[PDB]
């Protein structure tokens, strides 16, 4: 038994960073919408 | 020749290098995960925050 490597949990890291990018996109879209409005 | 009764019974045995007690390291609670994972968790923590 060896210690778990980054290759074992690499996918969750990708999902996390993808979620962090999606949230930034979502947030800026609302900001872009509100800015146009007024 | 005529030997006497054996004064020391013996035979063929197995000799191996005596192992070590493998005293656990101080920071051995980190062993279940690799150094890269621990380092990446800190990076992920900073990024998420
Ligand atoms: C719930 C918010 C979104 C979470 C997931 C966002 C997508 C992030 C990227 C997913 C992994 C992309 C790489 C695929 C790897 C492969 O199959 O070769
Ligand atoms: C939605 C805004 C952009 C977010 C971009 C986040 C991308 C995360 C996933 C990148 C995967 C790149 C490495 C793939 C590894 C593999 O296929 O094995
Ligand atoms: C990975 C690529 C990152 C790109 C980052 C660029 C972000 C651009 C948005 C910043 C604010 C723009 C405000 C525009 C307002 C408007 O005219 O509606
Ligand atoms: C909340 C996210 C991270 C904070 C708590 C996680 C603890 C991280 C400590 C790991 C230290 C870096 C790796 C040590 C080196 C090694 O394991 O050999
Ligand atoms: C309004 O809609 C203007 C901004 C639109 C684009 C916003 C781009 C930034 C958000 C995505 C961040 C991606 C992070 C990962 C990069 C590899």
């Amino acid at each position: 038994t060896s210690a778990l490597s980054l290759s074992n949990v690499a996918g969750v890291f990708y999902i996390l960073v993808g979620g962090l990018g999606l949230a930034m996109l979502v947030a800026l879209i609302e900001f872009c919408y509100k800015s146009r409005a007024e | 020749i005529d030997f006497s009764k054996p004064f020391m019974s013996l035979g063929i045995s197995i000799m191996i290098k005596k192992p070590q007690k493998s005293k656990p390291g101080v920071f051995s609670f980190l062993d279940p995960l690799a150094y890269e994972i621990w380092m990446c968790i800190v990076f992920a923590y900073i990024g998420v925050s």
